[PDB]
């Protein structure tokens, strides 16, 4: 550590805190995310150990490149790629305006190209937001923080607790799955690719059930025909309403005939749900350039 | 769509987490049946805090890669695998049992900070490369190859996967995928009397001749089961979970 | 044991490779800047009167580092210092002390940031300093010359410096081809003769196998003069070297 | 009768050709001093604002006179002066007055001199001033693009003005062979796209046939940053060229 000067904190979290620093004998400017190690109680934290060792077999262009561990005495920092901010922000920065259709394909195109890679090594990355993807002056976006992610070699078991924020939770997941499969971080996608065509979240739930039925809105309420097992699923209610499923036209103005093709498969009910490598495939991309975004920093 | 990709992936990653075969040879306090008591007894563990599978593989591929650069004395042998199985939970488990447990089912032989300081040890030995390929996620992908599923050869593949773990001395020098295809084989020849199909034989590219000598070895240890002085699994695989697969008796030969 | 070392160093060279396409994935610097580095190497081994062999330890150094660390072009110096101090300690009978690769660089870069890049870059290479060379085979090649001849030995030294400067295109091959090449196109330019059938069943490398290189270094010999980074032509026209670098080269190798 | 043009500009080329091995016969000059001469033509065509035309045709003017003159390298500029002057008259709508060419050589040389070796050239090259040139060449290429690129316009008179620096190899290929690489290698830098079939009905010429030039032509544009001469690189970054010259050039010609 004694090679980094720190610039300023840029990210807050659970286990610790991200600040931006500058290699001193190389200029390398880098994020460290320092984790403080409780050495009476815990160790190291599932977190980082996941995120470490799931990272640093992931070298590709679009996800964010560990750079090194420097694991001691009572801390643990990750050294990581440095980028500009999050889409998040930059979705805000953009209000009035929008970011432009050309952006937003270029955009879902490296995240897809990003996910393929995770899902043929095996890994899943569970909590796909916005402010998780970062962004850069070049036109860059790669997937960041896979504190969550899981390889998947064995199946991923479901979790009472801990997960995606409920805004890009998958139905599956709501309806009380047993398994995680890579449906999930395709469903987050799609949500996050609707977002920035329409500069509002989807499906904004203040609760579980209420997540449920604003998606039971918009795509109709999943029956047997639709999405075969439905109604024996944990969670499943025959007294759900029954809602009918809403024009895409209505739901995503903005985009085109092509556009409206991919998101319905992305959201697709039965996680037949289109993956990532065939979403790379679909005419939408058959013009896909590299804008540079306007960041406001 | 990804499943060929994903044992595509893990074909070329069991290559490289591969621990050294003769690394008890050159281990000058520790034998290999020292390693069949700790094994064993991680199996219990693992039965006593109700943890998966996976968990038990990971640990043990972590313990045999540490053992490969690192001279253990017989007093500490403990102190790696409890190390081992509890980054095994942390990484596997959705929620792993607290670091207090792992101290616990140790009688109280080492201490907080002993384990702690080995959890640290393993990981810079290892280097966090910690996503191993198993014979377990081997297993979980050819079972999808199953013209139907049967639970009862899923069950027994798994008790012959888990029996491989014991013994270093003849199953270190075999991959993951080769114990993995040889206990499909002899699970599905005792219970239902099929051979290795044809669709693995694609997927994989192994023959039935290129699996006959781990085949014949694992085998050799279904057979022997019940007089090895390891027991756990044997009874592990009794239960009604398990189908109580290992009261199946091995055919005598596998015509071959 | 002169076979068993060839071998072995065969064996080396193979591992001590970097990567070939580092400079694309290199955010701030090119392979121009690279050049002027090396050409200032070789000036500061002559003003202190290193070895060869430094030269080409230092360079394959800064080659590796370079494959996995992002360095600022106002870095690289200090990078190479470092690479130069460290390649000094490993092969000189005895080093120039710190202070003296400090006051090499005008006083750009401190003592402390000195000793703390050798450190990094040690850290880096995982202490692996003991590199194959051009140097190193073309000295093993040396020995099959029937009889010698110091104005080829010259040139083929010649001619395998200039390699470094270049790292589009000599990073893409191995010492063994380009000392290979380099020995060739010295022995053709000097007595007019071709990579000997001794050195042919010593290296396996046939005159076809080695043509690309070949070409490559007769291109480089050709354009010497007009190149920006000087300090090796300068060097080779010493009595030393017998003035070498004032050769003609030939029009052509008739391959 | 652009068929009438090209046929007779291929005729005209054959017979404008210098002695390719002049250089060797000249006792005080070098390759190298031609390329510093060469090189300082281009920023006096710079800084006077003359057509690339003019520049291409005082080089023809001093290879013709210098194979057949010898000249001691304190007069080597005199010669380019009074080619320039020459070229100026020949090309330019309305030349620089001949002060103006004695000023560029920081009085190095009278007004006198300058005016008697525009005689002495005149009398050598026998009047024999509308030479073909690769600059003409190309503008009857760019005639076969589908359709018209500037960026590869400007990056074919990129090479091709690069072409002028370096006596060998490119004394040795006739102006509408170089300037067929040239456009073929720029139109595969920027588009992707081969040497076109309606140019090689035109020209006759295959990608096959301009293979050794090519390569040559595409191991001249990689070294461009390190060649010592570096006026044409600079020129060629300004905003009328497109900054083509920061451009990165191919890898591999896959030919
Ligand atoms: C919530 N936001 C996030 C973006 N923040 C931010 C603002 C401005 C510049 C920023 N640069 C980063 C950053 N660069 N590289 C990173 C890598 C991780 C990482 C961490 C963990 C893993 N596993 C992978 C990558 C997290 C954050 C960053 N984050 C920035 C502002 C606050």
């Amino acid at each position: 550590m004694e090679n980094f000067q720190k610039v300023e904190k840029i990210g807050e979290g659970t286990y610790g805190v991200v600040y931006k620093a500058r290699n001193k004998l190389t200029g390398e400017v880098v994020a460290l995310k320092k984790i403080r190690l409780d050495t009476e109680t815990e160790g190291v934290p599932s977190t980082a150990i996941r995120e470490i060792s799931l990272l640093k077999e992931l070298n590709h262009p679009n996800i964010v490149k560990l750079l090194d561990v420097i694991h001691t005495e009572n801390k643990l920092y990750l050294v990581f790629e440095f980028l500009h901010q999050d889409l998040k922000k930059f979705m805000d920065a953009s209000a009035l305006t929008g970011i432009p259709l050309p952006l937003i394909k270029s955009y879902l195109f490296q995240l897809l190209q990003g996910l393929a890679f995770c899902h043929s090594h095996r890994v899943l990355h569970r909590d796909l937001k916005p402010q998780n993807l970062l962004i850069n002056t070049e036109g860059a976006i790669k997937l960041a923080d896979f504190g969550l992610a899981r390889a998947f070699g064995v199946p991923v078991r479901t979790y009472t607790h801990e997960v995606v924020t409920l805004w890009y939770r998958a139905p599956e997941i709501l309806l009380g799955c047993k398994y995680y499969s890579t449906a999930v971080d395709i469903w987050s996608l799609g949500c996050i690719f609707a977002e920035m065509v329409t500069r509002r979240a989807l499906f904004p739930g203040d609760s579980e059930i209420d997540q449920l039925f604003r998606i039971f809105r918009t795509l109709g309420t999943p029956d047997e025909v639709v999405w075969p097992g439905v109604t024996s699923m944990p969670d499943y209610k025959p007294s759900f309403p029954k809602w009918a499923r809403q024009d895409f036209s209505k739901v995503v103005p903005p985009l085109d005939e092509d556009g409206r093709s991919l998101l319905s498969q992305m959201l697709h009910y039965d996680p037949k749900r289109i993956s990532a490598k065939a979403a790379l495939a679909h005419p939408f991309f058959q013009d896909v350039t590299k804008p540079v975004p306007h960041l406001r920093l | 769509d990804y499943h060929e990709d994903i044992h595509t992936y893990l074909r070329e990653m069991e290559v490289k987490c591969k621990p050294k075969v003769g690394y008890m040879k050159k281990q000058p306090d520790i034998t290999n049946s020292m390693r069949a008591i700790l094994v064993d007894w991680l199996v219990e563990v693992g039965e006593e805090y109700k943890l998966q599978n996976e968990t038990l593989h990971l640990a043990v591929n972590y313990i045999d890669r540490f053992l490969s650069s690192m001279s253990v004395l017989r007093g500490k042998l403990q102190l790696v695998g409890t190390a081992a199985m509890l980054l095994a939970s942390k990484f596997e488990e959705i929620y792993p049992p607290e670091v207090a447990e792992f101290v616990y089912i140790t009688d109280d032989t080492y201490t907080k900070k002993q384990v702690l300081r080995m959890e640290h040890l393993v990981l810079k030995v290892l280097t966090f490369d910690l996503a191993a390929p198993t014979v377990n996620q081997f297993l979980t992908q050819y079972f999808l190859h199953q013209q139907p599923a049967n639970c009862k050869v899923e069950s027994l593949a798994m008790f012959l996967g888990e029996l491989s773990l014991i013994d270093a001395d003849p199953y270190l020098k075999y991959l993951p995928s080769v114990i993995a295809g040889a206990a499909f084989h002899l699970a599905l020849y005792t219970v239902t009397g099929q051979s290795w199909p044809e669709s693995l034989i694609r997927k994989t590219g192994y023959t039935l001749e290129s699996l006959k000598p781990c085949l014949m070895d694992l085998h050799q240890t279904y057979l022997k089961a019940p007089q090895h002085a390891q027991q756990s699994i044997r009874e592990k695989y009794k239960n009604s979970k398990y189908h109580g697969v290992s009261l199946l008796n091995p055919p005598e030969t596998l015509n071959l």
